[PDB]
RNA sequence: CGGGGGGAACCUGGGGAACUGAAACAUCUCAGUACCCAGAGGAGAGGAAAGAGAAAUCGACUCCCUGAGUAGCGGCGAGCG
RNA sequence: GCUGUUGGGAAGCAGCGCCAGAGAGGGUGAAAGCCCCGUAGGCGAAAGGUGGGGGGAUAGGUGAGGGUACCCGAGUACCCCGUGGUUCGUGGAGCCAUGGGGGAAUCUGGGCGGACCACCGCCUAAGGCUAAGUACUCCGGGUGACCGAUAGCGCACCAGUACCGUGAGGGAAAGGUGAAAAGAACCCCGGGAGGGGAGUGAAAUAGAGCCUGAAACCGUGGGCUUACAAGCAGUCACGGCCCCGCAAGGGGUUGUGGCGUGCCUAUUGAAGCAUGAGCCGGCGACUCACGGUCGUGGGCGAGCUUAAGCCGUUGAGGCGGAGGCGUAGGGAAACCGAGUCCGAACAGGGCGCAAGCGGGCCGCACGCGGCCCGCAAAGUCCGCGGCCGUGGACCCGAAACCGGG
RNA sequence: AGCUGGGGCUAGGAGUGAAAAGCUAACCGAGCCCGGAGAUAGCUGGUUCUCCCCGAAAUGACUUUAGGGUCAGCCUCAGGC
RNA sequence: GGGAUGACCCCAGGCGGUAGGGGAGCGUUCCCGAUGCCGAUGAAGGCCGACCCGCGAGGGCGGCUGGAGGUAAGGGAAGUG
RNA sequence: GACCCGGUGAAAUUGAACUGGCCGUGAAGAUGCGGCCUACCCGUGGCAGGACGAAAAGACCCCGUGGAGCUUUACUGCAGC
């Protein structure tokens, strides 16, 4: 609603900057801030050593959220936008001269 | 033409006065230098001493006009000859609005220098020296009021 | 907005058509008596000058 | 007003850079159609193009060209001719041009 | 069967100042404005002539532009119009 | 619309392509028509509101001559007294409304056309209803030669809040790390707050009321210089010292000598013991509209010009001659007119008028016919500027006055 | 003619007042708030970048005028002789 | 005056100056120019300069900072110093 | 209390200051001008002669065709009678 897009949960490419030509699986959609994560960019959070679940260590991060403009599609193919076709009652999406 | 240079020429000077610079209209600003420099006077124009301004002039020019209003009553307006010779055929009013002097005005009355031309001319007074001129060849429609 | 034509003036003097403005002679309204002919008499019309243009401004639209 | 709208056409056609037409063969408003007919009319895009025609086809054909500046002979005015290193006009257009003039 | 109460401005009606301007002031102006009160509405008012005004004329009311700062009103002052 | 390259990060730059009824704009690590949201264009409501705009259907309504002469809005018309409105202020004061007194008639009636009469003419009061065009903007959306956190609404932020006041009421300040918290685990000093290493980052004097970070203000270090001088603090000239430079030559400091009455305002007159200012930064004062009058750049010229509005576009312009100013001036006016007014006066006198052109240039009139010429004779319209009039009219400031609370 | 708690009434040209023009929410010869309102102020203060040319007055008449004004005189700018 | 008008050379004068009149400019914000041009090899802004150009208001050039905007030549508006 | 030490730490005012005396000068009462005479630099406790010391745009005086409270056989109105 009002910030639907692009990607979901699937295969995609990384045309972005540090990571370029980079592609991961499914990239748990915010989207709240337009942003993915993929299986690419990670840092190095601090995570102060507390029981909890982190007794005593601490410098373990997870995967960058990635602002969803990064990345595109992948089919059959390479990147390419996507098109929409009815599906004689439902409704899904397809490439260009590809499909899903 | 083009865009660059297209500019107004010569005499354009919007660069207007404005007083606030020790060169120019400093401190007092460009005038003024006293006191009832502030919101202004009252005229002068007419007004002002604590006199008699100029109103001591009588009058004379007496029939102001009763409450009622003005009297409709029909305007007479002129036109020398020296204009109509302009052109050939038979001048009217209405023909004469639709072109130079008159319009609406209301009643012509031609007269005055000029030569005369052989041309009826329909009007509503004639001067003396108008009736001369064009009876040596030329019109005279006159009386009207229908 | 729009200036207003003083009745005043208008009422008392007369513009010319070279720009000039004229007025009645004062001073025979009620003095007469003692007044010698001549007097009453040379009481016509006249000019004014460095007031008219002072003057002229109030007939504005009238012209 | 008259004499500005004709003297701005005026110095444009001494520059050589008027040029009435009538040979609208790029049909069917598409840019594709309307960008052929250009080039071999001499328009390649390296001047400011006025079009001026009444054909709304011709119209939606440029437009989007940032080179070429659409407009209906009605609205003639002299900013845009100013404005532009070229004027086209459509013949149509040329004669309520006249019309419009003393 | 209705009403009561509210709503930024806008509308109508009933009431309705003074500073100020007149280079003092009382007629006059500011002004039937500000403000109070009542009522109506997405609008209100007005509205089929006991009209206008001089044209053998027009043809309900309302709103814009001219008429026009004209005609006029005025301690014929300021000014109102 | 991919690849390449510089880069922390391409959308930049390079090569080679493509779409366009879409090249408005926004966002993505920087600046992108082709990555994302969108834009041109084209679709879409079971339900609820709106909606004669297009359809029908109801309710209601339509005639002619001749008679009678019954009806045609009552404490009303009309008259007087006291007032209000209109431009109308007692004015020659009508017209519309009405507080008091008196007080008719029904078309042979009755009001009006500016006191009142007489002709001529206009219209039917004392019952009521009626859309559209007009006004406004809490709300929605679109635009901006509108502001950009002292601006713009009082408020970009948890504001009509904190706070003041009994109360009515008054009423603020205060926005920003970074592309992304990756916002600093652990170690050292320390009770902590704070630091120092190390680590993330392109950058950490971007480290968290953190972008840039100026000035006043307070420090630490270095150079020059002061304890026999004295002065609106500077300035000119030599000298010494220290820096830069190859050197002529500059920069900084000031020992001695000369010369020297701050700034502003107000004033006849100030360094003044007359005003005002602690210092720094920012807000702060000749504007706008509508008329007018001069000058000016232009358009057209015996003419010039449009207002409201209609049609277009969606930063496009046309149309619209109702009207305005100028071509004639005098006179209070009737009126006449290149004249008019005072006057018996073709005496006088006051106001007014008496404008072309050098002439572009030849017809192959050895003319000026006419056209051309420049304001012109002569004026209008628009722009611009000076000043004026009316509005707060250059900005701050009263003691007071009135209404409602 | 006592002091005092609680509960009540009277107010802006109005109250109340063993009377001073006292008090009326720390200032009363007419409270406070908001509005008219940006009242008015012939008075005081202030009025911002640079350079070039010219360059005054502090007089006269009239003024409920006298520290303010209108006209003339004196400065400047453009056109003409 | 040379004419050659080329604003470029000569000759001779004038150039203290408050209120004021006049004439040229500088800089600030915004608009057309702009679907452009400048910019990460670093825009605006900030801190220095003994250098350059203007009588001057200013404008350039260079070094550090700064980290994403700025806008010529010619013209147009004004909350402009 | 003041005075010294340890702790916390205001204010009005303030053009800037490198702030001596006498004669004299000057808008006529000088740290600041002139001449001369004194005078090493910086402080603490104290006195108040001066800085026409601070504070409050003199409340006495005058001006303004400013305001307000009051009076009466000033003018003109109004309630009431
Ligand atoms: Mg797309
Ligand atoms: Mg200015
Ligand atoms: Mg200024
Ligand atoms: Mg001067
Ligand atoms: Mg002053
Ligand atoms: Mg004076
Ligand atoms: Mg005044
Ligand atoms: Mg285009
Ligand atoms: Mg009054
Ligand atoms: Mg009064
Ligand atoms: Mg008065
Ligand atoms: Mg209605
Ligand atoms: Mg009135
Ligand atoms: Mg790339
Ligand atoms: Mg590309
Ligand atoms: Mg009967
Ligand atoms: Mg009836
Ligand atoms: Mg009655
Ligand atoms: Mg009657
Ligand atoms: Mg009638
Ligand atoms: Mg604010
Ligand atoms: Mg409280
Ligand atoms: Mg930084
Ligand atoms: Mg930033
Ligand atoms: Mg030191
Ligand atoms: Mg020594
Ligand atoms: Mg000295
Ligand atoms: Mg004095
Ligand atoms: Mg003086
Ligand atoms: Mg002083
Ligand atoms: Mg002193
Ligand atoms: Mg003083
Ligand atoms: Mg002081
Ligand atoms: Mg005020
Ligand atoms: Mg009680
Ligand atoms: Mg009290
Ligand atoms: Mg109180
Ligand atoms: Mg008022
Ligand atoms: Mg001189
Ligand atoms: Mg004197
Ligand atoms: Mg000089
Ligand atoms: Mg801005
Ligand atoms: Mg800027
Ligand atoms: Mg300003
Ligand atoms: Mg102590
Ligand atoms: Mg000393
Ligand atoms: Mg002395
Ligand atoms: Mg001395
Ligand atoms: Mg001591
Ligand atoms: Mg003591
Ligand atoms: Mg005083």
């Amino acid at each position: 609603r009002v910030k639907m897009h692009v990607k979901k949960g699937d295969t995609v490419l990384v045309a972005s900057g540090k990571y370029k030509g980079r592609v991961g699986k499914v990239k748990e959609v915010l989207p709240k801030k337009y942003a993915v994560i993929v299986e690419g960019v990670n840092i190095v959070k601090k995570a102060v050593r507390v029981s909890p679940k982190y007794p005593q260590g601490g410098f373990i991060e997870k995967e960058a959220p990635l602002h969803a403009s990064k990345v595109r599609p992948i089919c059959p193919a390479c990147g390419k936008p996507t098109r929409v076709r009815k599906k004689f009652l439902e409704n899904g999406k397809k490439i260009r001269v590809c499909a899903k | 033409d083009l865009r660059p240079n297209p500019g107004a020429n010569k005499r354009r000077k919007r660069v207007g006065r404005g007083p606030g610079s020790g060169h120019g209209k400093t401190a007092t600003r460009g005038h003024k230098g006293q006191k009832s420099r502030s919101g202004g006077l009252k005229d002068p124009r007419r007004f002002e001493g604590g006199r008699s301004t100029t109103l001591m002039r009588l009058p004379k020019r007496g029939m102001q006009g009763q409450v009622p209003g003005e009297i409709k009553r029909p305007r007479y307006q002129g036109v020398n000859l020296k204009d109509l010779a302009r052109f050939e055929g038979e001048v009217t009013p209405e023909l004469l609005v639709r072109a130079g002097l008159l319009k609406k005005g209301y009643r012509l009355k031609i007269l005055g220098e000029g030569e005369a031309k052989p041309l009826k001319v329909v009007a509503h007074a004639f001067s003396k020296s108008a009736l001369e001129k064009l009876k040596a060849a030329g019109g005279e429609p006159v009386l009207l009021e229908a | 907005p729009k200036m207003k034509t003083h009745k005043g003036a208008k009422k008392r003097v007369k513009i010319t058509a070279s720009g000039k403005v004229v007025a009645m002679k004062t001073g025979k309204r009620h003095l007469n008596w003692q007044k010698s002919g001549k007097e009453i008499r040379q009481k016509g019309r006249k000019f004014v000058l460095a007031k008219p243009e002072a003057e002229r401004i109030k007939l504005l639209l009238p012209y | 007003r008259k004499k500005g709208l004709a003297m701005a056409v005026a110095d444009r056609a001494r520059e050589g850079k008027l040029l009435l037409v009538e040979a609208f063969a790029g049909v069917n408003g598409k840019t594709k159609e309307f960008l052929a007919w250009a080039k071999e009319a001499g328009l390649d895009g390296s001047e400011s193009v006025l079009l001026v025609t009444g054909n709304e086809l011709v119209r939606r054909a440029a437009r989007n060209l940032p080179w070429v500046v659409t407009l209906a002979p009605e609205g003639l005015n002299v900013y845009d001719i100013v404005r532009t290193e070229r004027l086209v006009m459509d013949l149509d257009a040329w004669e309520v041009f006249q019309n419009r003039i003393g």
